[PDB]
């Protein structure tokens, strides 16, 4: 009846072990306040956006698309944001992500009703998880990599705020 | 507080005097801090 | 199948109407009558099919009575005002007579009339039922396609200031 | 038989530990002369306004809306410098929130006429964070403790802004004795 | 009218005309005014009861 | 018999209502708990409210950047107000109310954006600590802790 | 000053009208004396009973209103 | 039974759903004191007058009669620029219109708003009649609110609604 | 301006009134030594007189030929703060006061002995009532429309006609 991750603390009652990545880690009792379905949807959304942002920071350090260097110049990481607000790219990005997030809102409220798993958009066009066990293995890997990429992208953007190098440039220059 | 003393304090002349002094103190302090209000200022 | 697999199928969309793939994520059919929604969808689509054809034809062909603008959207602003009012009131007469002077959601379908069927089928075309179903499906898909297409053609002609086929060649980019 | 907060006074009647934050602290006998439902509703309202007010007095120094009219770090200057029509809109909106949120029962004779109406229970739970039973009493205790601390803190900040003519955080950083 | 009932007075000259009293006793003998009615408001003479006929009292 | 501030109208001799509805437990995201008609929380519950807020936030994005954008010869864009959009056929009213009439950002000098904070309407953040420390400061920084320390050390 | 003295004149006219109209309309009877019409237009009183009935007739209302008429013309 | 406009209040007793513009809205209880059919007739007349007024505060900005082409587009100036003769003719015509309303309201027992003006017979269809009956009261209330707005905005700005909008004169 | 009156901020006789008041206070000030408490009190009176005349001159008040501010009370909004808006403030308070008094009367009828409640006020109940008066127009109008304010004529005592 005790938390596995923090052995001197009780097992949270909203945690059960069914969800991928459940090690009984909720010491401050956030699952006692919010719904666990809302919390899992928020965790998956933060993690997926952070994986995309981490991979984006790495690849934009590595290379650039044709023509972006003329419009942007020698501006990198969050420094491009304002420039790409003056250009039309991020308005298009926000428009289509808002269009997707309208149906995301409907899906989240459907999950809060209780007919749909949090973060289950049934988007598997390559049919990777045929048998359920590999599905469990990808679920655990997805939640672990999402949390890891949350921490990683936080470190990357705050290291950019400190030195203005970039996640690979800071590695390549102390 | 003795209940009979409170009931005496709740009589019409005592409460009348206290309320009218309280109202007069409102008018006096309002005219002390905001004097010469012939009009509502625009 | 369902257009959105992560939500359940909308209960008021039973698949009887042509074009129903189960796409109502907001749930408009849960609040409003589906006959009104079908009449509105077909009218918007038909107006857009005529608008797409007009935007493609007014770019190249101009009657000598009028004087063409540089783009088919500017073509609206060079017409005499009385002619635009004539077109508007003729369309109003058509809207009054085709609906039996029953123009509101409370009385349009009071006599059990079919949504989108205004009885305008002059040139035969409506005796085979198996062809009627397929032409219903084609009409609703081309109507939605012409809605999205008309939106695109009007907004890009407003932006670039040239016509559609004038923009397919000599194509410039925002800079 | 004695009050727990004030051990030399007898326990005030109608106070039996049922409400949150009840330590038997009523030396002047307000609960012996007025009903506890109105007193609790008033205490929660003053406390919630002071929670928002203390958070505003701290936040407005660090964060401002754009514009010249919202650039006053000291809150008593921001009361005057803000556009007047906006503050009159704020007054009217607070009046409407009072009018509908209490369901047209606004006075000392008609609020709590419905037996289901609970002190401080306006029905306000936008994200439904109260859907858990054993958290509830601790939640009301935390809410009233935050409200009481915010009342005392906001009183102290307003009168210290009056003494010092300084916004609170930079008054703590640029302190000048009286 | 009966014992205990609340009645309105229709006697024009009465102090309690169109006011409400309580019936205290109905006399059964051949009295011109057998209905004793007691009032909560005192008159100018300080009395609070009076005798009325059957037609001068209407049940409310 | 009648406690002060009890709020019962029968206790004060006030005209009562009699009809007191039971309080349901159903909750709406941007609404209020209370008695409603049958069918109300099922059509206009949390799902509807969140969907309409999402749709309003989506439709805000073209509305915030409202204007006639026109391409020039060099491919650049010139944004000009809808107030100059003229119509041929409403008499002497060439200028007409537009979408910018309902949302007049430029009238107030408000640089609107699709997330409603703009470049010229940015939220202003400034550090109130003035770049000094909590204690042991020599300069223009005399904190409360420094005042305490000087009060003990005198 | 003209404003104030015309509103004072209005006060005096309304008050004299109050006395005279109240005397005329209560001449037939009141709650203190419902049979006043049996006693005529002028009589001294109805005795010290019922609280006291000094100056209860309509002639007495004339007598009181004469002072207010003198005040108004003054 | 509770009111449907205000779901925490009881339903008002003297308004029922058979009245065309019913929504269960009487928080001040006007229907509990006054004659409900009179209040219906008065609401219908105020709304009809405001429908004509809301159209006529806007319409001279689009175009004017050729004899009134020199008249101002501000309604509060064009009210005065009309001479006493034209306003007297308008008042006489309104009186001719109100003679029928006087007879119907003070001596008849017709439906509220029924002055017998239905030349096109658009209320012959039952569902259409119900929709028009509700829609008249809805657009009448909307025009009351709108005409109130236009009049006080024209007091503040001394110009018509379209003119005030296109100049964006929104601050006093 | 209105009724041939001039604004007080440009009236020369308003300035003459101000100058006469200032000289009348200054001739009293002349007989006291600087720093004495009567001198400070007189200088404070001078400051209040100057501030009052300055405030009155910048308020849009109209002055007659006498030199005093004249109030306009025909309903025009350009002097709406001179009679209309203060009167409504009274209308706020007075309609409050009677209503709470009326409420107490309706309470007092329900007690065991009403007259003891009339001479000895139930202070918590009275404080509840005086709290209730902030929404008095809507409450009074709802009391009126529900038939609880006006009583019919057949339940009120009247004299023989
Ligand atoms: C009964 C059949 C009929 C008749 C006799 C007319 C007659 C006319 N139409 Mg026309 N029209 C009709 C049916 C008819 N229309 C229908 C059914 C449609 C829709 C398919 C149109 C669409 C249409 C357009 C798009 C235009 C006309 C125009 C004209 C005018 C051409 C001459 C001109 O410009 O000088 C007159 C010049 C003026 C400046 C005078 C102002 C125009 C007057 C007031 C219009 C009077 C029309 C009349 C009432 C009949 C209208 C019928 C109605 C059902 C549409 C002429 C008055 C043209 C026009 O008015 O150009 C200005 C024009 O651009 N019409
Ligand atoms: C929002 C990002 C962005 C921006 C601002 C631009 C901007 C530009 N691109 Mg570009 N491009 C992009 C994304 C972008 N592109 C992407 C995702 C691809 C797909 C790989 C391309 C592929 C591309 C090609 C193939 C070419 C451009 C070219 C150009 C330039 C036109 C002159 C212009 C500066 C042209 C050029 O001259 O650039 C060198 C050109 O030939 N772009
Ligand atoms: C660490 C990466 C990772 C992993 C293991 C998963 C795993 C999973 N996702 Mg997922 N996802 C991810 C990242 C990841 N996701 C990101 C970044 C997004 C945002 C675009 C999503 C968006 C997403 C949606 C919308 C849905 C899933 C679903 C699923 C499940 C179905 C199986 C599947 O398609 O996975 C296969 C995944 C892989 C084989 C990972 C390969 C990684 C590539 C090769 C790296 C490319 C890097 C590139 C340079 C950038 C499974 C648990 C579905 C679900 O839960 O319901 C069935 C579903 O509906 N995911
Ligand atoms: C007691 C509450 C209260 C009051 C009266 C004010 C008053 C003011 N604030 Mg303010 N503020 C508050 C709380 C409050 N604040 C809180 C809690 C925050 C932190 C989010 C802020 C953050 C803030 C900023 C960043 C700025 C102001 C500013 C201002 C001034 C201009 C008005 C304006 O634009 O509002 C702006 C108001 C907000 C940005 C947030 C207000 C949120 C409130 C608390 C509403 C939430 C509760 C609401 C009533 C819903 C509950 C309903 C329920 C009870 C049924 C004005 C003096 C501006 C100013 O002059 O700068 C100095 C400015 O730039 N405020
Ligand atoms: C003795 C009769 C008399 C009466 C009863 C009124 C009554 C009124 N006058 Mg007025 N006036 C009078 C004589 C009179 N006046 C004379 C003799 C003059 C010439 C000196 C004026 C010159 C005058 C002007 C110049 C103005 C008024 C205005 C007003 C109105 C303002 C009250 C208000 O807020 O309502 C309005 C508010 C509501 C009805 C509801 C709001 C809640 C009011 C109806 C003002 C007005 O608005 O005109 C109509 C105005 O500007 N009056
Ligand atoms: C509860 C308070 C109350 C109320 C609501 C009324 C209501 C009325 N009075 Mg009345 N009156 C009262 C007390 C009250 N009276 C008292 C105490 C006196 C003795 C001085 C009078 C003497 C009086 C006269 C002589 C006249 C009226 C008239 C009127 C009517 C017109 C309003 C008016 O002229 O007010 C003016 C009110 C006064 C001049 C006296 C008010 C005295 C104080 C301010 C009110 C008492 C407040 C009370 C102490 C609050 C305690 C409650 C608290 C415990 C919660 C109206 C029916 C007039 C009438 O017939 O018009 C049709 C009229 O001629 N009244
Ligand atoms: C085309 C029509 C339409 C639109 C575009 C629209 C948009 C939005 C938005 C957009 C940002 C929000 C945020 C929002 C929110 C709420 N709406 Mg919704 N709404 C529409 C229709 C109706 C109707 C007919 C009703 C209704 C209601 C509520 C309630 C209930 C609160 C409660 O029940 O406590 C809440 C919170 C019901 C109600 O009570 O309204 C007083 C009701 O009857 N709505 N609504
Ligand atoms: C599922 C869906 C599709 C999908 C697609 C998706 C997009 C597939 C891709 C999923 C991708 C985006 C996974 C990315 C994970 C990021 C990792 C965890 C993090 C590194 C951050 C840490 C280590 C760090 C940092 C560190 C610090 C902080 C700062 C630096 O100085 C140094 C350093 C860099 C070391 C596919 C096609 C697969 C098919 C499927 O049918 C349907
Ligand atoms: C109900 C719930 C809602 C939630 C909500 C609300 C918004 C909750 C968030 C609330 C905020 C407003 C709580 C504010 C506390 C303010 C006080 C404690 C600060 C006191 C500092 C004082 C004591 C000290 C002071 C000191 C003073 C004296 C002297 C100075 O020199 C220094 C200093 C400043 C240090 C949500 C929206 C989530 C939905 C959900 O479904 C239901
Ligand atoms: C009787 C009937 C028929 C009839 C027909 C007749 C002619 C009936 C005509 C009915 C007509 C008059 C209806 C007009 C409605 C206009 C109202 C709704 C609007 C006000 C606008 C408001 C919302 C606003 C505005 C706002 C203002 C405040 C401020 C601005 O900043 C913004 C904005 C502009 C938005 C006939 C005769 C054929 C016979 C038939 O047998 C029966
Ligand atoms: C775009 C843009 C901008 C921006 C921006 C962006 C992109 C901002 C991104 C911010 C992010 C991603 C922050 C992440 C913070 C993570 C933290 C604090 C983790 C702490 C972990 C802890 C304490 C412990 C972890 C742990 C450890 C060690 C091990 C055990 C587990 C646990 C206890 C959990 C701006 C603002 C510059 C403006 C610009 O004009 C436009
Ligand atoms: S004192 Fe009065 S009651 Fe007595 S005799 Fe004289 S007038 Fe009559």
């Amino acid at each position: 009846a005790m938390s596995d991750s923090v052995p001197f603390l009780k097992q949270p009652e909203a945690l059960d072990g069914s969800m991928a990545g459940d090690v009984g880690f909720d010491p401050l009792g956030f699952s006692s306040i919010g719904d666990i379905n809302f919390l899992r949807e928020a965790e998956l959304k933060h993690g997926r956006i952070a994986m995309l942002a981490a991979a984006g920071s790495i690849a934009q350090d590595i290379f650039t698309f044709p023509g972006v260097s003329k419009v942007v110049g020698t501006a990198k990481m969050t420094g491009v944001h304002d420039i790409l607000v003056k250009q039309g790219a991020m308005g298009q990005l926000l428009l289509w992500l808002s269009f997707l997030e309208v149906f995301g809102t409907i899906a989240l409220l459907e999950t809060l009703d209780g007919k749909r798993a949090p973060g289950d958009f049934k988007f598997d066009p390559l049919n990777f998880s045929k048998n359920p066990e590999t599905f469990k293995r990808y679920q655990l890997a997805e939640i672990k990599n999402g949390r890891l990429a949350m921490m990683g992208v936080g470190g990357m953007v705050h290291g950019y705020f400190i030195t203005g190098k970039g996640p690979l440039e800071l590695l390549g220059n102390f | 507080m003795d209940s009979n003393f409170l009931k005496y304090l709740s009589t019409a002349p005592v409460l009348f005097t206290v309320w009218l002094s309280f109202t007069a103190s409102f008018i006096i302090e309002a005219n002390r801090f905001f004097p010469d209000m012939l009009y509502f200022p625009m | 199948d369902n257009a959105m697999p992560f939500l359940e199928g909308p209960p008021k969309l039973d698949g009887s109407l042509a074009g129903d793939v189960g796409f109502d994520p907001v749930g408009f059919s849960n609040y409003f009558d589906i006959r009104w929604l079908r009449e509105a969808e077909l009218k918007h689509g038909r107006v857009c099919m005529l608008g797409v054809t007009g935007l493609l034809v007014q770019e190249a062909i101009c009657l000598p009575q009028f004087a063409n603008g540089k783009t088919p959207v500017d073509d609206f602003f060079v017409v005499p005002a009385a002619g635009l009012w004539q077109v508007f009131f003729t369309i109003g007469a058509v809207e009054f007579f085709s609906n039996g002077f029953k123009l509101t959601p409370g009385d349009m379908f009071s006599e059990g009339r079919e949504a989108g069927d205004l009885g305008f089928d002059p040139l035969g075309c409506g005796k085979n039922p198996d062809a009627l179903a397929r032409r219903r499906l084609v009409e609703v898909k081309n109507g939605r396609l012409a809605m999205i297409a008309f939106g695109g053609m009007l907004h890009q002609q407003l932006l670039t200031g040239q016509g559609t086929l004038e923009q397919l060649a000599n194509f410039k980019a925002i800079n | 038989a004695k009050s727990k907060a004030v051990p030399f006074l007898s326990q005030p009647e109608a106070l039996d530990g049922s409400m949150a934050g009840d330590v038997g602290f009523d030396p002047f006998g307000f609960s012996s002369n007025f009903d506890l439902k109105w007193l609790r509703e008033a205490e929660l309202k003053h406390g919630r306004i002071c929670m928002l007010a203390a958070t505003g007095c701290l936040v407005q120094e660090v964060v401002h809306l754009p514009g010249e009219a919202f650039s006053q770090k000291m809150a008593l200057n921001a009361w005057a410098a803000a556009p007047r029509g906006g503050m009159i809109s704020i007054l009217v909106a607070i009046g409407l929130i009072e009018l509908i949120s209490n369901r047209f029962a606004l006075t000392a004779t008609d609020m709590f006429a419905n037996p289901n109406r609970v002190p401080g229970d306006l029905g306000f739970d936008p994200l439904s964070l109260g859907g858990n039973g054993a958290n509830r009493a601790r939640m009301e205790l935390a809410e009233i403790t935050h409200g009481r601390a915010a009342m005392m803190g906001f009183s102290g900040m307003v009168h210290q802004m009056l003494v010092s003519k300084q916004a609170p955080i930079e008054q703590l950083m640029h302190f000048k004795a009286v | 009218v009966k014992r205990g009932s609340k009645v309105r007075i229709l006697r024009k000259e009465s102090y309690w005309y169109q006011d409400i009293g309580t019936v205290a006793t109905i006399d059964t003998s051949g009295i011109r005014y057998p209905v004793v009615v007691r009032f909560e408001k005192v008159s100018y003479s300080g009395v609070n009861t009076n005798n009325f006929s059957l037609d001068e009292v209407v049940e409310v | 018999a009648a406690v002060g501030f009890s709020g019962v109208p029968s206790q004060f001799g006030r005209p009562e209502s009699g009809v007191y509805p039971a309080e349901p437990s159903e909750q709406t995201f941007l609404g209020m708990r209370g008695p409603r008609a049958p069918g109300h929380r099922e059509n206009f519950g949390g799902k509807h409210t969140a969907t309409m807020l999402a749709i309003a936030a989506l439709l805000w994005q073209p509305v915030s950047e409202a204007g006639m954008y026109r391409m020039q010869g060099d491919g650049s864009l010139t944004k000009t107000s809808f107030n100059e959009f003229e119509v041929p056929g409403f008499g002497n009213a060439k200028k007409v109310p537009t979408i910018e009439s309902l949302f007049p950002f430029s009238s107030k000098g408000f640089d609107a954006s699709p997330v409603l904070f703009g470049k010229n309407s940015m939220i202003v953040v400034e550090d109130p600590r003035d770049g000094c420390g909590a204690y042991a400061n020599s300069g223009s920084c005399h904190t409360f802790l420094d005042e305490i320390g000087d009060a003990l050390k005198a | 000053g003209d404003f104030l003295i015309h509103h004072a004149i209005a006060l005096a006219l309304h008050t004299t009208t109050l006395i005279l109209v109240k005397g005329a309309l209560d001449a037939r009877g009141s709650k203190l004396m419902p049979d006043k019409k049996d006693f005529g237009y002028s009589f001294p009183c109805d005795g010290p009973g019922r609280g006291g009935t000094c100056d209860i007739s309509a002639w007495d209302a004339f007598y009181l209103s004469m002072f207010w008429m003198l005040n108004t013309i003054g | 039974e509770m009111s449907e406009a205000i779901p925490f209040l009881p339903k008002p007793a003297n308004i029922d759903a058979s009245m065309p513009g019913y929504s269960g809205f009487d928080p001040l209880g006007f229907s509990d004191y006054y004659n409900v059919k009179w209040m219906q007739e008065a609401e219908i007349k105020h709304g009809r007058i405001c429908m004509l007024a809301a159209l006529g505060m806007m319409f001279p900005e689009f175009g004017t009669l050729p004899q009134f082409s020199s008249f101002s587009t501000n309604p509060l100036e064009a009210f005065y620029q009309v001479g006493p003769a034209g306003w007297g003719q308008i008042l006489l015509f309104i009186g001719v219109l109100e003679s029928f309303s006087y007879e119907k309201v003070f001596y008849g027992d017709s439906a509220p708003g029924d002055l017998g003006f239905d030349p096109l017979r658009m209320s012959s269809n039952a569902a259409s009649a119900k929709h028009y009956a509700r829609a008249e009261v809805m657009n009448g209330r909307l025009a009351m609110i709108g005409f109130s707005g236009m009049l006080h905005h024209a007091i503040l700005t001394k110009q018509g609604p379209i003119t005030q909008i296109v100049e964006q004169n929104f601050v006093p | 301006d209105v009724a041939g009156l001039t604004p007080c901020g440009e009236s020369k006789e308003f300035a003459r009134r101000l100058d006469g008041s200032v000289k009348k206070l200054q001739t009293r000030l002349k007989k006291y030594e600087a720093g004495t408490p009567p001198a400070l009190a007189l200088q404070k009176q001078i400051d209040k007189t100057k501030n009052r005349f300055d405030r009155y001159g910048k308020a849009g008040l109209l002055c007659g030929t006498d030199g005093l501010p004249h109030l306009i009370a025909d309903g025009r909004w350009s002097h709406s703060g001179e009679f209309v808006i203060p009167g409504l403030f009274f209308l706020y308070v007075a309609g409050w006061i009677g209503w709470v008094g009326r409420s107490y009367v309706l309470f007092a009828r329900t007690a065991d002995k009403p007259t003891e409640k009339e001479i000895i006020i139930d202070v918590p109940v009275a404080l509840s009532f005086v709290s209730t008066g902030f929404i008095w127009p809507f409450s009074a109008f709802k009391e009126f429309t529900s038939g609880n304010l006006i009583v019919p004529a057949d339940e009120i005592t009247v004299s023989p006609r």
